[PDB]
């Protein structure tokens, strides 16, 4: 449809692609790498339905200087999807945003 | 105090941290 969804589920939506926006200068959907390795298309969009917050933000590793990640997993199979960022000082823009890992979603990017 | 290398989520079972982990 108009969406973007969680592969594992096929149909529950998590995001709409008028959501994908440029926050690194990489663009809207770079590879990223974390701290064992593993490396992360991370598809950044403004807002994200249908997901679960996993524990408190952290600020360690962080892909995006300012911004604490929180995991994000589908709500209808636990699947990871990606990490929700929230800012850590007031004047950024935006104050939030969602990271979605591109092999966790349908259709192929 | 366990970690999945994948994705960062955080586990106070190591049991569930496998479980997860091969669910990646
Ligand atoms: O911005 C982000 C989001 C989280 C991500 N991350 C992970 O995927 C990960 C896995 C195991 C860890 O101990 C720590 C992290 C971690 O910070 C990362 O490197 N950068
Ligand atoms: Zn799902
Ligand atoms: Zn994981």
């Amino acid at each position: 449809c108009t969406s973007l969804c969680c592969k594992q589920c096929q149909e529950t939506e998590i995001t709409t692609k008028n959501e994908i926006f440029s926050l690194s200068l990489c663009g809207p959907m770079a590879a990223y790498v974390n701290p064992h390795g593993y490396v992360h298309e991370t598809l950044t969009v403004y807002k994200a339905s249908n997901l679960n917050l996993i524990g408190r933000p952290s600020t360690e590793h962080s892909w995006f200087p300012g911004y604490a990640w929180t995991v994000a997993q589908c709500k209808i199979c636990a699947s990871h999807i990606g990490w929700k960022f929230t800012a850590t000082k007031k004047d950024m823009s935006p104050q939030k945003f969602w990271g979605l890992t591109r092999s966790a979603l349908l259709p192929t990017i | 105090s366990f970690v999945c290398s994948v994705c960062g989520h955080r586990f106070t079972t190591k049991g569930n941290l496998k479980v997860h982990f091969h669910r990646h």
